[PDB]
């Protein structure tokens, strides 16, 4: 059975700070100080501020601050040192409650009563415990559920720019994510009010409230505790997916500002930068985060990640994105040029990948015709994009007839395969429906790259 | 008290300061200059100094305040002019009879001298009062008239005793406040921490639009009363005069301007137009000074000045909010105060992030625009008042990737970038309408529902107008005029009368320094009228090249509609725009008959 | 929207009406274990146990 | 269209209010067991003041407190802060949890133990000591409401199991 | 009557150290110094007996970073004697320098004597109290057409000059300072020559005697040779002297900093010896302050008749705006004038491009009495009429001059006739404003009433 221990421990307190800068706290004489402690600062007005010891010698501890070192005196603060890593007090009614950044509480209800006290970094799962997820998600939003397929399990971000829908279309995922009953958590970081306020109203609106718990770090919250957001998020998710035995989807939004809030910590520490000033280590604590997606063996849960990133500039090659990209199993770009012209939702299929989309395609899983019909969506809208470019360069009527194809193509699939309202639900098989009467346009000479014998059965 | 050990520009490295905390303000020097404390060393504490730091003398004793940098907020707050720090220019000035901002001056943050008509609230003696709550007000002015003296956030207990209504001075005694045993005693004043945001009930979906009064903002990028906005632009490019129009003629009841980093000359054509111009609110033609106060801290003034005056800036709108009115803060250059924090950041070594700036750059700037929202405030009785923060993001070398204009954009609601390309051409306000947007759009529905049903259907339909405009003549620019159809025609030159007679919007002019959100409309509703009963008429089959010689006249009453001065009223100008579209009804009835 | 509101207060009432029976049975956990878990905490509590770190 | 999309608006009215009205209850339930818990540490609280007062059988526990803290501290000269209650008792105790800590830490017995006149407010503290380094700047709060607070905050989940049975959704 | 001279009329001793431990670039650090003052004048004395002025920099304690001004090179550590003045670099003005000639440092090289002070003024100067300050409406006829009618001085202007590497910006800013007058009533010059070649400075220095301005300008030439760092001081020192002059003898100046990129170049050179935060293409973080210190010296203030108008000449690099010395100096300024490098290769003179061109006190000083009441209507017509002409002949030279409409066809020859005709200007010729205004409306008669969407209908109606 279950086994417990009433034991009690008590605590050092330390008045001996050495110095504080940025979100650090440096501590002078700690007694045998220990890595990636906990210790809560008491300041001198009495508040108390939980930190996180980061780095150790042979008496001093680099403490980071979560809620920052405003107001911390270097001869009235007083240091605890707790004596273990951050562990979360989770509980099977800790789903639908809402959480601060730190994971107290927000809503009026009291604090958790504990079923267990997980830490927060969680443990490495064995990769010869862990099963492939060849189960996909219907997730209803076409351009998803139809070109880069989302399998139960897959940890696949939403790179969007800097004030595109990517909220709305997260929403619409978690709204509409069953199979071709999914418990949520989420890790608001940085976010504003009013997207918190959006994804709270949804969550409500959608029936969701009741299966959900947020982890709310608003853009006022301090700037430091967003590097236990994600954690404490996703082993809330690892705790109810693996030992509930229950299904979760993860939404870890703005990991370009959990990556701000490394590049922050990582900056008052003096390390050796990467690309653009961000940590070295920034891939291993993404792969930390990300990483804690996937199914297993035993328990009978999946952890289906869709951490929406805030892509700066648009662009791939900054870091964030870059690791992301290769840590995640490929991501779904949403596109300012396309939201600019006006498609909801504005993905771009071209950067858009989902590396599980070759297993939870179809042949036996949700049709026979799937693959094939989105490899030759991609093909021609890629071959529609080149003659876009080609006839805006050197003028329309030099396109060939395979071009002027592709154009037509090209609008009569942004304007009716991509452009779906929020709150429409389509099905994978409408869905395919929808692009058969796209690939129709085409005769079926020009369709290569779908094979002859579903060619002849669906055209 | 400690003593200076090291001076470097705008950070002086105290020493002997154990007992300092992070962010407390320190009187560096023997001037006293202001200064706040960043880092913590042991003894040494590192001071950036809100003052000119030349003529610093190692051992110059630097007193510990214990207090953070704290702003007065209070009555008196209206129709002044501030440093970066909470200090009066008018009393420096005729404090040091001089035209210079003496170093280490310590004029009070608000005229204690004068006194005020106060009149005691709801509130009576023995009744709980918890923090924020009205316990009187004060005739500021004609048109700030009832400043409601609110307690302070954190303030909580039983009153002991109220003033009876009179005159009274800021440092006269009003309320006492009798907490567990421990009577307080309450003025008119209570000063607060910069850095700490003001505490309000709960905040609220801003769902009223900000008349900002010029075309193109409110009526293709609107506003709302509590939305973050940014205006980035190279220079020249109109950031300024549009946060001055916006400041002019908004509909905000109260306006913090603030000049982080701005010109001097730009804070005295404020000075010294404000009061030349009238707000029709509040029943009266009061002046618009009345109603602003401005932050100036100007480009060469200390440059860790900036952040104070924009932290400065925010606690009033912040205060003005929690009053009940609608505040719209102004943060001129907020560039300016990246560009503070990265040399403050350079002095103290500290590792960059992109481009210089600190890494810290994009935090900063976030938990500033959070502060902006409609909210309910602390206490009673209810109250709705409301923060618009428009910054001016100002780019280095007037490209928007900027690290401070992305990180503007990942947090600001509304983006109304501006293009240096139309700035030139003097094609005014130069709303770059193609990377411009406003999140608010969709909030604005159930405004725009109870009056001016039809304006979204416009707002779409010359968006539409105008990237098919856009999109066609990029092409003509290298494939020609010749292949275009007729209906290609009419909107190319639909669009360009738009852009040249509508969105182009002539401030400092009688009849377009305000064109409301009625005339916006009825301009609005002219143009689109004008755009698809041309594309009738050529649908009907009647030539656009004779179409064009045949309604010149209409085309150019349409475009001579933004000379209706709006001063005409409501009534007048709608009758107008009536007369016009049924003349211009009736033209192209005639041409194509 | 006016008939669905009027349903607010009897459906408040309804709700409060099922919650009313979890507080009994957590006032009778409560007041059944009270004693057991009492005296846990106090044998905890008292009693300490002695050592040093174990790196020392 | 609009009074479709007004209904529609009403309807999502409904399941929002249809949930907050069930999660409010359900907040209900949750704040049901926090307070009976508290009245667990309410009654625990009370139950511990009364060990201060048998002075018989208080006694060995103030002297394991001491050294359960001196352990912690190792430092050769420590401050022991006590209640005004318990400075007569630790007096005459000193002597032994000297060599107490010399045999369990294996080292050097104390240099000097002393007890401080910053006595605790006792009505807050109902026993135990607050044992600091010699300069003051590193201590123990090892006191029994401190003590208790430790336990409270570290043991939830063996109290939920004691007083509930394990939830029947978490398997494995 | 002046009794704060006499506060002055004191002697205070000067330590000399022989205690400097060591020095690495333009950077000498000193140790065992008696309570080191920030930004303090220190006079070193070489081992050769060259004498060598630098300001402290960093006092960390018991310790002064010198950087010098004319140079490390020559430094030793057991010779060099440190002199502390302890007080901030000064200029000794007067109305005496009016007329004379000074080097980088202000130690006058004209063969005259030493500047028999009235005051000495810190030359980093003081923030101007932003309540103090007065709004300039008065505008000056410059002379040139493209100036006086579009993008227009005020009296308080900081209008600087960007320009490429050979355009003519002396010429015009000669032209500019010596037909300068205020339009509806002479301008004191201070001028400060920062890495000028010794053609600029005699060009200047014999232009200024031709007009007879030298009787009352301050030349403050910092040519080429003369030391990398002491232009960073020579802008403080005639802004510091203009400022006396106009804020206190209540003069007008008209101050003029030449080659205001050689004075950035100086601050890369400078902050790049100090490791500090690079900026961008490489400028240190803090050259807008740095620049903002020298531009906001000018503007008028409040209760004192005096004015100092700027013109900061800048070398543009490689004629790009989005080079950090213009980008920041067109925040920092109040306008610009674009010396265009396509206009002078055209042969027009002066080749000032209106477009990139701007005056941001020209909303103020235009209409009723300040000018005629068509100035600010024409000046935005004809910045909307010869932006379509730009636009018409860039597709003219795409499609051909077939596919061009009417309107285009009129915008050409608009842009025509006002380059070859408005903008060009003889070097001596001055036009008054009204007569500029008048030949604006010759140019805007192209068109019909019509097509003149940006004129007011009453000013059509009056003027037209
Ligand atoms: N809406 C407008 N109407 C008229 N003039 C404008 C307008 N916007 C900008 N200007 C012109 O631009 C100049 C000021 O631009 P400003 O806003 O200061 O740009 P920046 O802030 O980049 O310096 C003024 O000379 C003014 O004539």
């Amino acid at each position: 059975a279950v086994e417990q221990g009433f034991n009690v421990k008590p605590r050092l307190n330390y008045n001996t700070v050495s110095g504080v800068n940025g979100p650090l706290v440096i501590l002078e004489k700690v007694k045998f100080p220990r890595y990636n402690e906990i210790v809560n600062l008491t300041l001198p007005d009495g508040t108390v501020r939980q930190g996180q010891v980061l780095e150790i010698r042979g008496d001093r501890a680099i403490v980071q601050v979560f809620e920052g070192t405003s107001g911390i005196d270097v001869k009235k603060t007083t240091v605890e040192f707790t004596g273990e890593s951050l562990r979360i007090p989770v509980s099977e009614d800790m789903l639908g409650r809402i959480f601060d950044g730190s994971g107290r509480p927000i809503d009026n209800g009291p604090k958790v009563f504990a079923e267990d006290y997980l830490d927060i970094n969680g443990s490495p799962i064995n990769p010869y415990a862990r099963i492939y997820p060849e189960e996909m998600i219907s997730t209803g939003v076409s351009a998803i559920d139809t070109m880069n397929s989302i399998a139960r399990g897959q940890k696949i971000p939403i790179f969007s720019a800097s004030g595109l829908p990517h909220n709305e279309i997260a929403a619409q995922i978690c709204r509409q994510a069953g199979l071709v009953n999914f418990s949520i958590v989420f890790a608001a970081m940085g976010v504003n009010l009013e997207t918190a306020r959006f994804f709270k109203q949804d969550f409500e609106e959608n029936g969701s409230l009741e299966r959900t718990s947020l982890f709310l770090n608003l853009a006022n919250d301090p700037t430091i505790e967003r590097i236990i957001t994600p954690r404490l998020a996703l082993t809330t998710a690892e705790y109810l997916a693996y030992q509930t035995e229950r299904h979760v989807l993860t939404i870890l939004t703005d990991m370009s500002s959990y990556a701000d809030a490394l590049r922050e910590v990582s900056a008052a520490r003096e390390e050796v930068p990467g690309r653009r000033g961000y940590p070295g280590y920034m891939y291993t604590d993404l792969s930390t985060i990300y990483e804690r997606a996937g199914r297993v063996e035993g328990r009978n849960g999946s952890i289906t990640q869709i951490p929406i990133l805030t892509m700066p500039n648009d662009d791939i090659t900054h870091p964030i994105p870059d690791l992301t990209g290769y840590i995640t199993e490929g991501q779904i770009f949403v596109d300012r040029q396309l939201h600019n012209k006006g498609i909801y939702p504005p993905i771009n299929v071209l950067p858009s990948l989902s590396r599980l989309m070759k297993s939870a395609i179809g042949e036996g899983m949700t049709r026979k015709d799937h693959g094939d019909v989105s490899n030759q969506l991609y093909a021609k809208y890629a071959i529609g994009k080149d003659a876009a470019a080609m006839k805006a360069v050197v003028g329309e009527e030099a396109l060939s007839i395979e071009d002027k194809l592709s154009l037509e193509f090209l609008e009569k699939f942004e304007k009716t395969f991509i452009t779906q309202g929020a709150y429409e639900d389509r099905t994978v098989f409408e869905s395919l429906d929808q692009a058969w009467s796209l690939l129709r346009i085409y005769p079926k000479e020009m369709l290569n790259r779908i094979s002859p014998k579903i060619l002849d059965e669906f055209y | 008290y400690g003593a200076i050990y090291s001076v470097s520009g705008p950070v002086v490295i105290a020493e002997n300061m154990i007992g300092c905390a992070m962010y407390e303000l320190v009187k560096v020097g023997h001037d006293n200059l202001v200064g706040e404390v960043i880092r913590i060393d042991g003894d040494k504490a590192t001071i950036q100094v809100y003052e000119e730091t030349a003529g610093l003398t190692v051992g110059d004793p630097v007193l510990r305040t214990g207090k953070p940098l704290s702003v007065e907020l209070g009555p008196g707050l209206m129709e002044t002019i501030y440093d970066g720090i909470q200090r009066p220019l008018k009393a420096i000035k005729e404090e040091s009879q001089s035209i210079y901002i003496p170093r280490g001056i310590d004029t009070p943050a608000l005229d204690r001298t004068i006194k005020w008509q106060f009149t005691p609230g709801k509130f009576q003696v023995g009744d709980h009062i918890s923090g924020g709550d009205i316990y009187g007000s004060v005739f500021e002015n004609s048109l700030i008239s009832s400043h409601k003296i609110l307690l302070p956030p954190r303030s909580r207990g039983t009153i002991t005793w109220i003033a009876p209504a009179g005159e009274y001075t800021l440092d006269e005694k009003i309320l006492e406040v009798e907490f567990d045993g421990k009577k307080s005693d309450f003025t008119l004043y209570h000063t607060w921490p910069v850095r700490v945001p003001r505490p309000v009930t709960e905040k609220l979906s801003a769902d009223y639009p900000l008349l900002t009064g010029q075309r193109v903002l409110d009526a293709l990028f609107p506003c709302v009363q509590g939305g973050t906005t940014c205006i980035p632009g190279a220079f020249g490019c109109g950031k300024t005069v549009i946060s001055q129009s916006l400041s002019k003629y908004s509909n905000s009841d109260a306006i913090i301007y603030v000049g982080c980093g701005e010109r001097g000359n730009e804070m005295a054509e404020v000075l010294m137009e404000f009061p030349e111009l009238y707000t029709e609110m509040s029943g009266t033609k009061e002046p618009i000074m009345k109603r602003t106060t401005l932050v100036a801290n100007t480009s060469n003034m200390p440059v860790a000045a900036r952040e104070a005056s924009i932290y400065t800036g925010i606690t009033l709108a912040e205060y003005f909010r929690d009053q009940g009115k609608n505040v719209s803060m102004i943060a001129d250059s907020s560039s300016r105060w990246a560009e503070a924090l990265r040399e403050i950041s350079g002095r103290l070594g500290e590792m960059p992030a992109d481009q210089g700036f600190p890494a810290y750059l994009g935090a900063k700037l976030a938990s500033f625009y959070e502060r902006a929202g409609k909210a309910v405030a602390l206490g009673s009785p209810d109250r709705t008042g409301s923060v618009s923060i428009v910054a001016a993001v100002s780019p280095a070398g007037g490209d928007f990737s900027d690290p401070v204009t992305t990180a503007t954009l990942g947090i600001t609601q509304v983006f109304w970038g501006l293009d240096k390309k139309l700035a030139q051409r003097k094609h005014f306000p130069s709303i770059n309408t193609s990377v411009s947007y406003s999140k608010y759009t969709n909030v604005l529905n159930k405004f725009y529902d109870s009056n001016y049903p039809e304006f979204p259907v416009l707002r779409d339909r010359m968006k539409e107008i105008l990237s098919n405009a856009e999109e066609l003549e990029q092409v003509v620019q290298l494939v020609g005029k010749s292949a275009l159809s007729d209906s290609d025609k009419i909107t190319l030159d639909v669009a360009t009368l738009i852009k040249e007679d509508f969105l182009q919007q002539n401030g400092y002019s009688t009849y377009d320094a305000f064109c409301p959100i009625w005339k916006t409309f009825d301009m609005m509703r002219a143009f689109i009228s004008y755009h698809d009963e041309a594309q009738k008429a050529v649908a009907n089959g009647a030539n656009w090249s004779k179409l064009a010689d045949s309604t010149g006249d209409v085309k150019h009453a349409v475009s001579s509609s933004k000379f209706f001065e709006p001063s005409r009223g409501e009534k007048e100008v709608h009758g107008e725009f009536e007369k016009l579209l049924s003349t211009m009804q009736e033209r192209f009835a005639e041409s194509t008959d | 929207e006016q008939k669905n509101a009027g349903g607010v207060g009897e459906l408040e009432k309804k709700a409060e009406a099922g919650v009313q029976g979890e507080l009994a049975e957590i006032k009778k956990i409560a007041e059944k274990k009270k004693d057991d878990v009492v005296k846990i905490l106090i044998e905890t509590v008292i009693k300490p146990s002695a050592e040093v770190h174990i790196n020392a | 269209g609009n009074f479709k999309s007004k209904l529609k608006k009403a309807m999502l009215s409904q399941q929002i209010t249809k949930s907050t009205i069930a999660n409010k209850m359900r907040l209900k339930v949750l704040s049901a067991r926090e307070q009976s818990l508290d009245g667990i540490f309410e009654e625990t609280k009370e139950k511990l003041s009364g060990i201060a007062n048998n002075r018989d059988e208080y006694k060995p526990i103030l002297q394991s407190l001491i050294v359960e803290a001196l352990l912690k501290l190792l430092e050769p000269k420590a401050i022991v802060k006590a209640l005004e209650r318990d400075v007569d008792l630790i007096e005459s105790m000193k002597d032994d949890i000297m060599r107490e800590y010399g045999e369990k830490a294996q080292r050097a017995p104390l240099e000097e133990i002393v007890i401080s006149n910053d006595y605790l407010n006792k009505d807050l503290v109902s026993g135990g000591v607050v044992v600091s380094n010699a300069s003051d700047k590193i201590e123990i709060n090892n006191t029994l409401e401190e003590r208790l607070k430790l336990l409270s905050e570290e043991a939830l989940p063996a109290i939920r199991l004691e007083l509930y049975g394990p939830s029947k959704t978490r398997k494995f």
